[PDB]
C-alpha cells in the first residue's frame, strides 16, 4: 500500500477507544495480562482502581526488558515502548473525558448553578468531591495548592480544578502558572527517572514511579488530572521516614542542619541509612543539573504565610513505589536584579543543555559548592558568584544573552520556523527560552515577517490574559448560579473577539488602554502608541487568538469575493455565538475527540451547549525514551546546513555579530527555504549542495577501489525517515496533541519531498488538508506541499491551479508582505527559468525583490534577494534587454558587498 | 607584472600607547606581554 | 460618532 | 571633534541648542513620574528637575 | 576631566568585555570543529 | 545603502516620491558625505527645503 | 462464558487496531532501524580461614584540600584512608572514621550530650567530649579503604579537626588546624555605623556612613574590592565611596547650604538587596 | 435560499 | 491627607540620574 | 430597536461601489451563491434575504413599488429610508429596561 | 554654589582613573591576543581538509 507506514499512525489517532478504569480493551500490553482482575463500576471503584496500576505496570515492562540485550530482545523493547505510550494515551482519553463533563455538570467546581438545577443526580453524581472531612486519606496525599481549588475523585483520577486563592492574594492567572511549572517539574522528573531505571550502572526503599499528570484546559479552568496512587495502606512520607532514621543515627548532625536552613538539608547524608537511596538521588541531581537534594523538600521560594504544599515523594505499600508530587520548585527560578520571580521558571533545555554549571533550587536554598567550577563553557560570566541569588543572576543573564545572540539570528536565517502561532510557542520552548521573554526578541528583530510574527504572538497571548481576568470576575461574583454557564462562556468569546478585531472606534479604544498595557506588563516592552490596530488587523491574529484561547470557529468565517479568476478571501465582522464551531464535520471532529460520547452523557440522562471550546491537552510523555532520543540525536549529527566553509564563520565575526547555536531539534525544522525546492536555489546561490548538505552519502566507507572500477537513496534520508516514522506513530498513539501531530506529518513530508519521493509526499499532504483541523497555518502548509511536489515531476497545469488558490490565501492570512508568498514567487520564477519561458519570470521574480528587502534582513540583502536579482538579470540577458540587465546585476553587486551573513561566493 | 621584491610584502603594525606617558605599573604589564610573545605562552588565560 | 464614544465614556 | 568629553567647553553649540528631548508619562493614579531623556552630545550639564 | 574620563572607563571596560565574550565563543567553536573536517582523497587515473 | 532603502520604503508607504537636488556646500557640515552614507541626511528641527 | 481469546481476537481489528513496529515497518527496513538502535539508545546501559586485621591509628593518612582551607558555606572535604598496622592498605572498607570539628574560641562543652553517653555501651564508648560547636563531618565510605569527609563550621576561628577510629582513638596528627575565616560578601547583614545614620552636619561640612561588610553568617569580611551602590535620593550628594581594604567602606554625603529642610535619605545597597538600616533617614543636626 | 429554509 | 504637593519633599530616584548615555533613552523616576 | 444595527449604520459614510447596475447585481449575487453553499441558518436572516432587495430590471412597473404598497409590510419602508436605498445584522443589543 | 564633583578628593578620583585605565590596557592586550589566535587559525590553513593520496 506504500502509504501504510504513516497512515496507520494517523488512523490510530482517530480511534483512541475511551476506557473506564475497569475496561481493558486490547491483547497487547496491560489489557492482555491485567484484564478482568480488578473490576467494578464507579460506585465500588474509587480507591486504587487501575490507571496508576496499568501505567506503572507498563513502566515496569519497559525497564525489565531493556536490561535484556539481543536483536530479538530489543525488537520487543520497541513494542513495549509504544505500548507504554498507548497506555499513557488511555489515561489522557479519560482525562479529557472526566474534565470536560466536569465543567458542564459542576461549573467552577460547585454544583449548584442554573445547569442541573432540578443526592446529586446524573453523571454529576459519580463525581465525589473531597474536603478534609469527607475522605481525609485523599486530602493528605492530594491537597490543593491553594484554598479555592476543589478536588474531585472519579474512577481513579484526581481532578484539581484551578481557581486561585482569594484571601492570600493569588489570582487565577498566577495559580495557573504555579500549576504549570508543577507539571513542568514532573515532566522534568519523568525523563530522568526513565533514564535512571534504563541504565544498568547504579524492597529498594525509593523506587521512583513514572510521574504522570495532564493539564487539560476547557474554557480557562486548568483541570489537573493525575492517577490515584493506592491509598488503603496510607502512604508513608519517605521524606519524614528518611530523616527520622537519620535523627536516630546522627541526631546532632540533623540538628546542625536544622539551624542552617532546615532539617531536610541533612538528607545529603542518606548513605548512612541506605547506599541505594543516596546514589539514586545523585543521578537525578546530575541529570537535571541541580545542587544537593534534587527535589526542593526543606526550602521553598514562595513566602511561608501562603501555605503551599512543598515537594513530597509519598510511597505506598500495595505496589511499594514512591511517586513524585508538588514539584513546582524543581526548576531553578529566574531572578532579574535581585527580586525573585517564583512564578517564572527556566526551561529544561537551558538548565541541562545550555548552562552546564549546576543551578540552585529556589533562592533561600544555601549555595554549597567549594570553588570546583573554575572555568567551563560560559565560564560563569566572571564576577565570582557567592550565594544562590548571584548564581541565578548569572543564569538569567546567560538566558538573556542566549535569547539575544543565539535565538534571534537563527530564526532570522530561516532555519526553524517562527511563522504561525504554534511553532512560535514551540521554537521558544525547545531552544531553552521561556515564552515570556518574547518582548526582548521584538526589539532585536529586524525583518518584517519576524517582527510581525512576534507582535501577533504577544497580542494573541494578551487577549487570552484579558479573557482569564474576565473569568476571574465571573467567578468572583456568583453569576454562574444566576445565569446559564454555557452561554455565559460563549458570550464572553464573541464579546472579546469583536472588541479586539473590528472596524469601529471601540476596538481602537480597547487596544489603547487595555490590550497594549497587558503586553507591556508581561512581555516587558512599552508598545503603547505604536501598535495601532491597522498594522496587524489581518486574520492571522484571529488564527493565533483561536489556538491560544482554546475556542474553534467554523469555516463560514472565511468567505471570498472573487471578481474573475481569484478568490479574495475575507472574514465577516459580526461575531455571533452561531459562528462558533459545532463539532460535526470531518475536519473538526479531530479537535474534540469523542464528541459523540461526551454528547450522550451530559445531555438527556442528566445543540447549543457544546459549541466553541476544545480542551488544550499538555501530557507528560517522557523525553528520554528510545524512540524520542534516537530521532533527536540523529537530527543533531546530521543538520540541514553547516555552511560552505569555516573561513566564512570567521568573516561573520569580522565586522559583525556572534555565532549561533541551534541545539538538537526533531520536528519544526520545516517550511520552505531549508530543504524544499527553494533549498536548491539557496544551495546554488550560497555555493553548497542541497540534498544532505556536505555530500550525497550512499555507502559507509571511502573506497578508492570502488571509484576506480566505476570510472537506494541517502543513508541520512532513510535513517531520518525511519526514525521520524516511528516518532509519528508514538505521538499518535499518545493522541491528545492535535496541532503538533500535524507538525510531525508536515515535517515528515518535507523530508520525503527532499529526496525525491513525490508520491508519498503527495499522499501525506492530502491527509493534512482534508481531515486535520484549521487551527494553525496547517492547511496553508499542506497545500504548500502540493505546489512543491508537482514542481519536481513537471505538472505545470496543477502548478497554476495550486498557485491561484494560495495567492489570495497568503495575501489574506499573512498580509501583503509575506515570507511564504516571497518564497512561492521565487519558486514560480525558478520553474519558469527551468522550462525556458524566459519572459513571465521577470514579473514573479520582481515581486521577490520588492519583498525580500523588507521581510527579511532590512540591514541589507538576503539569499532570496540575490537569487531574485540573479533570475531577473539572467532573464533580461537572454531576452536581449541588455541595458536593463546591467542595472539588475549591478544592483545585486552594490547591495551584497558590505553585508554579512552572505558568504564570499555570493559577492 | 610587478616582480616580488621584498619592499612590497605587506607589513602590519598595531595601536600601542607611548611608553613614556604610561604609568610604570601599566608599563610593566604591557612590556611583560611583549616579552611573553618571544616566550610563546600567549595562549588564552582561561584555556 | 467617535465623539459620542468619548462623551458616553464620561457618562454612565 | 573637541577634546576630552566636551567638559568645560562652551561653544555656540552648548549655547543655542542644548536641547535633550525629554517627556513624562504619568499614569492615572500612581505617585510615580516616569521621566525619559536623550541627548545628541557628550558633555557636562546641570539638570533642573 | 578625571571624572568624565572615569565614567568613560567603565563603559570601555564593559564594551571590551563584550568583545571578549564574542571572541571566546568563536575560538571555542573553531577549535572543536577543527577535528571533524572530512579529509579529501585523491586517486590516480591510470 | 539597503538599510536606508528599507527604512525609506517603510516610511513612504502610500506617499509620493519626488526627485530633488540639494547643494552639498550649502548643506550644514554635520551632513558631510561620510555621515550621509551612515544616517541618511538627517533633518534639523527647523526643517530643510527641497 | 467460554470465549476469552475468541472474543479478544475479534476486537483487535476495530477500536483496538494497534499499529506495532512490525506492522509499520517492512522487514528489510526494520533491521535497519533496530540496527540503528544499537548506537542511539541507552548509551550508559570451605578451605579455611586466615586472619583479620584493623587499621592502627598513627599510620592512617588524612590528605585533603579541606584540611587546610574552607569555602564560604560550602564543602570542606578531606580523604582519610585506613592503613594496616604494618603499612599496607586495607582495600576492603570496614572501618568507621568519625570526624568531629571543634572551632577554637564551667564554660560550654556539652551538658545534654554527656548524659546521653554516660554509658555509651562500653565496647564502643565515646571519647571526644562534645564542645559548644562540634559539627559532625560526614563519613562517606567508598568501599575500598578511602573515606571522604564533609564538614561545616562558620566562625572566624582557628578550627581543630578531630579524627577518631571507631570513635575511640585519635588518628594521625590530629587535631589539624584550619584557618576558617569570613567568606563571600552578601547584602542584609552589612551594618552601618557613624553619625550619618543619625544627625548630619549643617552648612555642608560632611557626614559619614562607614559600613562594615559581612558574609552570609555573622562574620565580618575584611577583604576590600567589592562595590556598594549608594543611592543619593533627595537633597543628598554622595561625595566619596572609597575602599578601605579592611572591610570598612567610607561614604560621604553633604547637604547644600540652604537646603537643609528638604527630604534627605541614603540607600546603601549591595547587588539588588539593601543592607541593615537602609533607606537611612538622617535628621538635621543643629537646631532649626 | 429556499433549500436552507427547509434544510 | 493628600493636600498640596511640596517641592522640597519631592524625591528623585533612579540609576541614570548622574550618568548619561548619548543616543540611548535614559530613564529615572520622580 | 429591532433594526438597531441599521440605525447606527446611517451615521457612517459607506463606500460607493465602482460598477454598473449589471456589475452590482453580478457581485453580491455571486456572493450569495457560495454563502448559501456553505450552509447554516445564521446567514439566512443576515445576508441570504437582505441582499435579495436587488432587482435586475431597471424598469419597474408602478403598480408595484407604488406609494401605497408601503402598507402591506413596513420592513422595506424602514429599509428604503435608513440609507439602504435598495442596496451584517449579527450585532445583538442587550434587551434590558 | 559648590558642585559635588568639584569638592571631591583629587587622590581617589585620579587613582580610580589609573586603575581603570590599567584595566583598559588589560582588555586591549587580551583583544590583541585572541585576535592573534583568530588570524592564526584562518591563515595557517588548519581549517582546510588535508589530502590523502590513495592508489
Amino acid at each position: 500500500r506504500a502509504t501504510h507506514w504513516w497512515r496507520a499512525a494517523l488512523e490510530s489517532f482517530f480511534s483512541m477507544s475511551l476506557l473506564s478504569s475497569y475496561e481493558l480493551v486490547g491483547t497487547k500490553g496491560a489489557a492482555g495480562v491485567l484484564r478482568g482482575e480488578l473490576p467494578g463500576p464507579n460506585s465500588v471503584s474509587l480507591l486504587s482502581s487501575n490507571w496508576h496500576d496499568r501505567l506503572q505496570w507498563s513502566f515496569r515492562q519497559v525497564v525489565e526488558e531493556a536490561r535484556r540485550l539481543g536483536i530479538v530482545a530489543r525488537e520487543k523493547w520497541a513494542d513495549k515502548e509504544l505500548l507504554l505510550c498507548k497506555e499513557i494515551g488511555y489515561f489522557t482519553a479519560a482525562a479529557r473525558a472526566a474534565a470536560v463533563v466536569l465543567s458542564h455538570t459542576h461549573p467552577a467546581g460547585d454544583f449548584d448553578a442554573a445547569s442541573n438545577q432540578e443526592a446529586k443526580p446524573g453523571v454529576a453524581g459519580c463525581f465525589v468531591e473531597v474536603k478534609p472531612d469527607n475522605l481525609p486519606a485523599v486530602w493528605r496525599v492530594y491537597r490543593p495548592k491553594f484554598e479555592d481549588d476543589k478536588v474531585f475523585v472519579f474512577d481513579s483520577l484526581v481532578l484539581t480544578v484551578v481557581h486561585g486563592s482569594r484571601r492570600h492574594g493569588v489570582s487565577t492567572r498566577s495559580a495557573r502558572k504555579v500549576y504549570a511549572n508543577d507539571y513542568k517539574g514532573r515532566q522534568a522528573a519523568a525523563s530522568v527517572i526513565y533514564q535512571m531505571n534504563l541504565t544498568a550502572d547504579l524492597f529498594g526503599r525509593t523506587d521512583y514511579a513514572l510521574p504522570v499528570c495532564t493539564l487539560v484546559d476547557y474554557a480557562g479552568q486548568r483541570i489537573m488530572v493525575e492517577p490515584l496512587m493506592p491509598i488503603e495502606p496510607e502512604p508513608v512520607n519517605v521524606e519524614k521516614e528518611l530523616v527520622e532514621i537519620l535523627k536516630k543515627e546522627m541526631p546532632f548532625y540533623v540538628q546542625q542542619c536544622k539551624a542552617r536552613g532546615s532539617e531536610y538539608l541533612a538528607l545529603d547524608a542518606v548513605d548512612k541509612v541506605d547506599r541505594k537511596v543516596d546514589r539514586k538521588m545523585r543521578f537525578i541531581s546530575k541529570s537535571l543539573n541541580i545542587f544537593g537534594c534534587p527535589f526542593p523538600f526543606g526550602h521553598s521560594d514562595f513566602d511561608s504565610k501562603c501555605r503551599i504544599p512543598r515537594a513530597h515523594l509519598w510511597r505506598s505499600r500495595v505496589d511499594q513505589l514512591c511517586v513524585l508530587r508538588n514539584l513546582q520548585e524543581l526548576l531553578p527560578p529566574a531572578v532579574i536584579k535581585g527580586k525573585v520571580h517564583p512564578t517564572h521558571r527556566m526551561r529544561e533545555r537551558f538548565v541541562q543543555q545550555i548552562f552546564d554549571i549546576p543551578l540552585p533550587s529556589t533562592a533561600a536554598a544555601p549555595w554549597t559548592a567549594p570553588k570546583a567550577e573554575n572555568t567551563i563553557s560560559k565560564f560563569l560570566q566572571t564576577t565570582r558568584p557567592g550565594s544562590g541569588l548571584e548564581l541565578l543572576e548569572v543564569a538569567h543573564d546567560a538566558l538573556v544573552e542566549c535569547v539575544q545572540d543565539d535565538l534571534v539570528p537563527t530564526i532570522e536565517a530561516l532555519h526553524v520556523n517562527f511563522l504561525d502561532s504554534s511553532d512560535v510557542s514551540h521554537a521558544l520552548h525547545e531552544q531553552g527560552v521561556n515564552i515570556k521573554s518574547l518582548g526582548l526578541m521584538y526589539n532585536r528583530f529586524a525583518g518584517a515577517v519576524f517582527r510581525d510574527a512576534s507582535l501577533r504572538e504577544m497580542l494573541a497571548r494578551a487577549a487570552k490574559h484579558l479573557f482569564l481576568k474576565q473569568m476571574e470576575v465571573l467567578v468572583r461574583k456568583k453569576a454562574y448560579r444566576k445565569v446559564l454557564w454555557v452561554e455565559l462562556l460563549q458570550t464572553t468569546i464573541v464579546a472579546l473577539f469583536n472588541i479586539v478585531l473590528g472596524t469601529t472606534e471601540e476596538t481602537r479604544s480597547f487596544w489603547q488602554e487595555q490590550l497594549l498595557p497587558e503586553v507591556a506588563e508581561i512581555f516587558g516592552v512599552d508598545l503603547v502608541g505604536t501598535v495601532t490596530p491597522r498594522s496587524v488587523c489581518h486574520p492571522s491574529l484571529f488564527k493565533a487568538m483561536e489556538f491560544h484561547l482554546g475556542v474553534k470557529f467554523e469555516a463560514t468565517v472565511f468567505q471570498k469575493t472573487q471578481t474573475g479568476e481569484n478568490e479574495s478571501l475575507f472574514l465577516q465582522l459580526p461575531f455571533t455565538p452561531a459562528d462558533l464551531s459545532h463539532f460535526t464535520s470531518i475536519r473538526d471532529v479531530a479537535l474534540f475527540p469523542h464528541i459523540d460520547f461526551i454528547r450522550n452523557l451530559v445531555t438527556n440522562n442528566t445543540l447549543r451547549t457544546f459549541c466553541g471550546f476544545f480542551p488544550q491537552v499538555k501530557t507528560v510523555v517522557p523525553a528520554s525514551l528510545g524512540i524520542i532520543r534516537t530521532a533527536q540525536e540523529q537530527a543533531e549529527r546530521f543538520p540541514v546546513t553547516r555552511d560552505i566553509s569555516l573561513d566564512v564563520k570567521i568573516d561573520q565575526m569580522k565586522a559583525g555579530l556572534t555565532l549561533t547555536r541551534r541545539l538538537p531539534m526533531v520536528y519544526g525544522t520545516a517550511g520552505m527555504a531549508s530543504h524544499g525546492l527553494n533549498g536548491a536555489i539557496r544551495a546554488s546561490v550560497l555555493g553548497v549542495a542541497y540534498p544532505c548538505h556536505p555530500h550525497c552519502v550512499m555507502s559507509l566507507k571511502r573506497s578508492p577501489t570502488l571509484t576506480t572500477e566505476a570510472a537506494e537513496r541517502c543513508l541520512i534520508f532513510e535513517g531520518f525517515r525511519i526514525s521520524l516514522a516511528l516518532f509519528l506513530t508514538l505521538h499518535t498513539m499518545v493522541a491528545s496533541d492535535i496541532v503538533k501531530i500535524g507538525k510531525i506529518v508536515t515535517q515528515l513530508a518535507y523530508v520525503l519531498l527532499q529526496h525525491g519521493d513525490t508520491r508519498q509526499a503527495i499522499a501525506a499532504a492530502e491527509y493534512i488538508h482534508t481531515r486535520l483541523p484549521d487551527i494553525g497555518f496547517l492547511h496553508g502548509d499542506a497545500k504548500l506541499l502540493q505546489l512543491q511536489c508537482r514542481a519536481k515531476t513537471s505538472k505545470l497545469h496543477s502548478m497554476v491551479q495550486m498557485y491561484k488558490e494560495l495567492v489570495p490565501d497568503f495575501l489574506f492570512f499573512e498580509g501583503p508582505l509575506s515570507l511564504r508568498l516571497m518564497l512561492m514567487e521565487l519558486l514560480i520564477a525558478a520553474v519558469a527559468f527551468q522550462h525556458k519561458q524566459y519572459a513571465a519570470a521577470i514579473p514573479p521574480g520582481l515581486k521577490v525583490y520588492h519583498a525580500s528587502a523588507l521581510t527579511v534582513n532590512p540591514n541589507g540583502c538576503h539569499w532570496t534577494g540575490v537569487a531574485a536579482l540573479r533570475l531577473i538579470g539572467k532573464s533580461l540577458m537572454e531576452l536581449r534587454r541588455f541595458s536593463e540587465a546591467i542595472m539588475v546585476l549591478e544592483d545585486a553587486v552594490r547591495g551584497g558587498r558590505k553585508d554579512p551573513s552572505l558568504p564570499f561566493f555570493v559577492t | 607584472p610587478i616582480a616580488s621584491a621584498v619592499e612590497y610584502i605587506p607589513t602590519s603594525a598595531e595601536a600601542a600607547t607611548d611608553p613614556n606617558a604610561l604609568p610604570p605599573q601599566t608599563r610593566e604589564i604591557v612590556a611583560r606581554a611583549r616579552e611573553a610573545e618571544e616566550r610563546g605562552e600567549n595562549l588564552p588565560t582561561l584555556m | 460618532d467617535s465623539a459620542l464614544r468619548r462623551r458616553d465614556y464620561v457618562a454612565v | 571633534l573637541i577634546g576630552g568629553g566636551r567638559v568645560g567647553v562652551i561653544t555656540k553649540t552648548e549655547l543655542t541648542s542644548l536641547t535633550p528631548e525629554w517627556a513624562v508619562e504619568k499614569t492615572e493614579g500612581d505617585c510615580v513620574y516616569r521621566v525619559k531623556y536623550r541627548h545628541t552630545r557628550p558633555g557636562f550639564v546641570l539638570m533642573h528637575v | 576631566q578625571s571624572q568624565s574620563d572615569l565614567l568613560e572607563a567603565q563603559k570601555m571596560v564593559e564594551e571590551q568585555r563584550l568583545e571578549i565574550q564574542r571572541l571566546y565563543k568563536v575560538i571555542e567553536s573553531l577549535n572543536r570543529e577543527k577535528s571533524l573536517v572530512p579529509p579529501v582523497v585523491l586517486a590516480p587515473a591510470n | 545603502t539597503p538599510h536606508l532603502v528599507s527604512a525609506f520604503e517603510r516610511r513612504t508607504q502610500g506617499r509620493l516620491l519626488t526627485y530633488s537636488f540639494v547643494d552639498t556646500a550649502s548643506l550644514d557640515e554635520d551632513n558631510s558625505l561620510q555621515d550621509i552614507a551612515r544616517r541618511g541626511l538627517k533633518i534639523p528641527m527647523t526643517g530643510m527645503r527641497f | 462464558e467460554a470465549q476469552r481469546d475468541r472474543e479478544a481476537e475479534l476486537e483487535n481489528l476495530s477500536r483496538a487496531k494497534f499499529p506495532l513496529v512490525s506492522d509499520v515497518f517492512s522487514p528489510e527496513d526494520k533491521a535497519a532501524y533496530l540496527g540503528m538502535l544499537n548506537a542511539y539508545g541507552n548509551p550508559g546501559g570451605r578451605p579455611a580461614q586466615d586472619l583479620n586485621t584493623e587499621a592502627a591509628a598513627s599510620l592512617c593518612r588524612v590528605f585533603g584540600p579541606g584540611l587546610e582551607h574552607a569555602e564560604a558555606g560550602r564543602l570542606a572535604t578531606f580523604t582519610i584512608q585506613a592503613v594496616n598496622s604494618d603499612g599496607t592498605f586495607m582495600r576492603s572498607g570496614d572501618a568507621s572514621f568519625t570526624v568531629y570539628v571543634d572551632p577554637v574560641k564551667e564554660e560550654d562543652y556539652d551538658s545534654d550530650a554527656e548524659r546521653l553517653n554516660q554509658y555509651r555501651p562500653p565496647a564502643s564508648r565515646a571519647t571526644h567530649r562534645r564542645r559548644k560547636d562540634t559539627l559532625d563531618g560526614y563519613v562517606y565510605n567508598h568501599g575500598d579503604g578511602t573515606y571522604t569527609v564533609h564538614y561545616y563550621c562558620t566562625r572566624a576561628a582557628r578550627h581543630s579537626i578531630y579524627v577518631y577510629l571507631n570513635d575511640q582513638i585519635l588518628v594521625g596528627d590530629s587535631p589539624y588546624r584550619v584557618n576558617v575565616t569570613p567568606g563571600s560578601t552578601d547584602g542584609e547583614n552589612c551594618e552601618a555605623y557613624g553619625d550619618g545614620t543619625t544627625f548630619f552636619a549643617l552648612g555642608g561640612d560632611f557626614s559619614e556612613i562607614v559600613i562594615q561588610a559581612k558574609d552570609a553568617h555573622g562574620n565580618k569580611v575584611k577583604t576590600g574590592g567589592d562595590k556598594f551602590t549608594v543611592a543619593a535620593s533627595g537633597a543628598a550628594k554622595i561625595v566619596e565611596i572609597t575602599d578601605m581594604k579592611d572591610g570598612t567602606y567610607w561614604v560621604k554625603y553633604y547637604i547644600p547650604p540652604g537646603a537643609e529642610r528638604h527630604f534627605v535619605e541614603i540607600s546603601i545597597s549591595y547587588h539588588g538587596r539593601p543592607i541593615k538600616g537602609s533607606p537611612f533617614r538622617p535628621r538635621p543636626g543643629g537646631p532649626l | 435560499v429556499d433549500g436552507i429554509e427547509r434544510g | 491627607g493628600a493636600g498640596p504637593v511640596d517641592a522640597q519633599m519631592c524625591v528623585a530616584e533612579g540609576a541614570n540620574l548622574t550618568v548619561g548615555h548619548v543616543g540611548e533613552w535614559n530613564m529615572f523616576e520622580v | 430597536f429591532v433594526h438597531a444595527r441599521d440605525f447606527e449604520l446611517a451615521i457612517r459614510h459607506q463606500q460607493v461601489s465602482q460598477q454598473s447596475h449589471e456589475g452590482r447585481v453580478c457581485t453580491e449575487l455571486l456572493q450569495v451563491v457560495k454563502t448559501a453553499e456553505t450552509g447554516n441558518a445564521s446567514h439566512l436572516a443576515g445576508l441570504q434575504r437582505l441582499s435579495r432587495g436587488a432587482v435586475i430590471s431597471t424598469y419597474l412597473d408602478p403598480l408595484v413599488h407604488s406609494p401605497i404598497v408601503n402598507m402591506y409590510a413596513p420592513d422595506e419602508v424602514l429599509m428604503n429610508f435608513l440609507l439602504g436605498h435598495t442596496p451584517e445584522t449579527g450585532e445583538p443589543s442587550i434587551a434590558g429596561p | 554654589q559648590e558642585l559635588r564633583v568639584s569638592r571631591m578628593s583629587l587622590m581617589q578620583s585620579q587613582s580610580d582613573l589609573l586603575e581603570a585605565q590599567k584595566m583598559v590596557e588589560e582588555q586591549r592586550l587580551e583583544i590583541q591576543r585572541l585576535y592573534k589566535v583568530i588570524e592564526s587559525l584562518n591563515r595557517e590553513k588548519s581549517l582546510v581538509p588535508p589530502v590523502v593520496l590513495a592508489p
